[PDB]
């Protein structure tokens, strides 16, 4: 579950 | 838990480039997570400057895109941060965080200042009362620090034993080199017995002073 | 790419009392919005993140709310404790941006401070160098006037001036009036005064020594 800003 | 340090030389000339290392525990870089490197001004303003996945992949901040090099080392667990032809305008301190729900992980940042300056450790005097005032049950005793160019300084009581009442005081500069003083408050029992001691600490000048704090006589 | 506008650059409360803090996108980036604390001389701390969700160990007094483009961050009550700067950030897109910043100041009731005189250290006289150093202790508000005298003397040249960064406990500040010599100077006058003025103190609060006084 990571932020889309990570890729 | 996650743990991160970041670890670099806190002096660089300009047209030079840095590469700063950040070590994490507890944690595989390569198991999950965005490693990042952020960095805040002066005025505190904070900057994201790029980072790795765990997989290889690099995405960097489109103004620093020309500058900047982040690679990692699997088998140390750690990954750098290279920038190059630094101007003074670099100075900052650079951090290195886990992406991921934003960055919960932050290390404890390392500072970096791009001059050409002269590194020069720090004078240190005792600022010690002027025998009249004599305010019985509480005494104040000091600490100054001045003359000294990075900046860092870091400045303790009895190695961090005494921690209350510390009043500690920003950096300025005086023409061109740093100037600080620290004030601790005591028990008038305490102080002519016992001694306080003031650790100063000067990072890439690489000075561990100690100043001992006597009476007027 | 994306600016996060935080609208009031500082602010300061009372104990007890609410505080609604704002961050702007200039587009859309859905809840991804993380609010984050820093005290004096410490690292980020990720307070909020997802927008509305209180991160690990993170106090009830903190709530977060808003999306797509515009955020509030809400401490129920104000704590001495919450002194710091609060930051807001966008990991929507491409490249993460932060807000400008909004620092947190306490408010407290009106505080005299004490004052120490500190004469130079021999030991500092060895190098040609005398410096007279005036401790204004816990006190507050900030805004307070040091004035330097010798023999009486207005002194203006060669005095820097600093404050610390006001207590966590207490909320009061600090600071220091460093007024520095040479030796032959420092041993051409006799008396020394520092005198400041406050809010608090009708009349000039003063501090002197003798130099003749060992």
């Amino acid at each position: 579950q990571l932020d889309p800003a990570f890729g | 838990q996650v743990t991160l340090s970041q670890s670099g030389p806190g002096l660089v000339k300009p047209s030079q480039s840095l590469s700063l290392t950040c070590t994490v525990t507890s944690y595989s870089i390569t198991s999950d997570y965005a490693w990042n490197w952020i960095r805040q001004f002066a005025g505190q303003s904070l900057e994201w400057m790029g980072y790795i996945s765990y997989s290889g992949s690099t995405s960097y901040n489109p103004s620093l895109k020309s500058r900047i090099s982040i690679t990692r080392d699997t088998s140390k667990n750690q990954f750098f941060l290279q920038l190059n032809s630094v101007t003074t305008d670099d100075t900052a301190t650079y951090y290195c965080a886990r992406g991921g729900t934003g960055f919960p992980y932050w290390g404890t940042g390392t500072n970096v200042t791009v001059s050409a300056a002269s590194t020069t450790a720090p004078s240190v005097f005792p600022l010690v009362p002027g025998s009249a005032t004599a305010a019985a049950s509480a005494v104040t005793l000091g600490c100054l620090v001045k003359g000294y160019f990075p900046e860092p300084v870091t400045v303790a009581w009895n190695e961090g034993a005494l921690s209350s009442g510390v009043l500690t005081v920003s950096a300025v500069l005086q023409s061109g080199l740093y100037t600080l003083s620290s004030n601790t408050t005591v028990a008038s029992g305490t102080w002519p017995s016992a001694s306080v001691t003031c650790l100063v600490a000067h990072p890439k000048s690489s000075t561990a002073a100690d100043k001992k704090i006597e009476p007027k006589d | 790419d994306i600016v996060m506008t935080q609208s009031p650059k500082s602010m300061g409360m009372s104990v007890g009392e609410a505080v609604t803090l704002n961050c702007k996108a200039s587009e859309n980036v859905g809840t991804y919005v993380s609010w984050y604390q820093q005290k004096p001389g410490q690292s980020p701390v990720l307070l909020i993140y997802g927008a509305s969700n209180r991160y690990t160990g993170v106090p009830d007094r903190f709530t977060g709310s808003g999306s797509a483009t515009d955020f509030t961050l809400t401490i129920s009550s104000v704590q001495a404790d919450d002194d710091a700067d609060y930051y807001c950030g966008q990991s929507y897109s491409s490249p993460l941006t932060f807000g400008g910043g909004t620092k947190l100041e306490l408010k407290r009731a009106d505080a005299a401070p004490t004052s120490s005189i500190f004469p130079p250290s021999s030991e500092q006289l060895s190098s040609g160098g005398a410096s007279v150093v005036c401790f204004l202790n816990s006190f507050y508000p900030k805004s307070i006037a040091v004035k330097w005298k010798v023999d009486g003397s207005k002194r203006a040249n060669g005095t820097a001036n600093s404050w610390t960064d006001q207590d966590s406990a207490s909320s009061t500040y600090s600071m220091s009036s460093t007024l520095t010599l040479t030796k032959d100077k420092y041993e051409r006058h006799n008396s020394y005064t520092c005198e400041a003025t406050h809010k608090t103190s009708s009349s000039p609060v003063v501090k002197s020594f003798n130099r003749n006084e060992c």
